[PDB]
């Protein structure tokens, strides 16, 4: 029930495809329910939710990268600002190490 | 048929010429474009673009 | 990239758009009014002298 | 009156001709300059440019 994400800068405008962090469970017992989003910052400084992935079947115990591609592209521009959230709203408890 | 023939060119030359100086513009108007916008600094650079 | 050879660089303006834009830093004596684009064509903005 | 109206398309048309020869050249010297210049290394990434 605890959700993080930073903010992300665009340099060059391009079309993304996937979303990455680095994250790990910290017991082995079995994980759901964990989302990777993307939210646009509008000129209000709102959030958009352009996007979101589940990501809690390929999570592993070690801190590996976990890369997730998106369900469509969605096209940025350079001067705008995006966050990347990771949800992490489990059923059976298990903690997210970011 | 001469005349008309001369019409007929007439008629696609000055297609051409329009499509050219319409082409030119769009052409030079592009390249300032992109020579105005391009690469901005990331967020974690700088807080401005 | 040390050394390189030096490409002569040419820049071209048509002057076709709605404002000035950020590639001509502008200076005048009137104090608020610069080179304004009207018409496609450069040209002197406001009645001042 | 005809051979006057064909001398001045005749000139017409190689106003054009030179203008867009000139505006040819001009659009790809402008576009390899650009591209042989552009952004460049800060200083703290590395010493050289």
């Amino acid at each position: 029930g605890y959700a993080i994400g930073g903010y992300i800068g665009i340099s060059d405008t391009t079309i993304v495809d996937t979303i990455a962090m680095k994250m790990y469970k910290e017991t082995s017992s079995a994980i759901n329910n964990v989302y990777l989003e993307v939210f646009r910052e509008d000129s209000t400084g709102a959030l958009t939710s352009v996007g979101s992935v589940d990501v809690s079947g390929q999570l592993t115990t070690a801190s590996d990268y976990v890369e997730a591609t998106l369900p469509a592209g969605v096209i940025v521009n350079a001067g705008e600002r995006y966050v990347v959230r990771m949800r992490n709203a489990t059923t059976v408890g298990n903690r997210v190490g970011v | 048929s001469a005349i008309s023939n001369v019409i007929d060119w007439f008629n696609s030359l000055l297609n051409f010429q329009d499509t050219t100086t319409s082409n030119q513009i769009n052409q030079q108007n592009f390249q300032i474009a992109t020579l105005a916008s391009g690469i901005k600094k990331q967020q974690w650079e700088c807080r401005y673009s | 990239a040390k050394n390189l050879a030096t490409t002569d660089q040419s820049f071209s303006d048509d002057f076709n758009r709605s404002a000035m834009g950020g590639l001509w830093f502008l200076k005048s004596d009137t104090g608020t009014n610069q080179v304004g684009v009207s018409g496609g064509r450069a040209a002197f903005s406001g009645l001042t002298d």
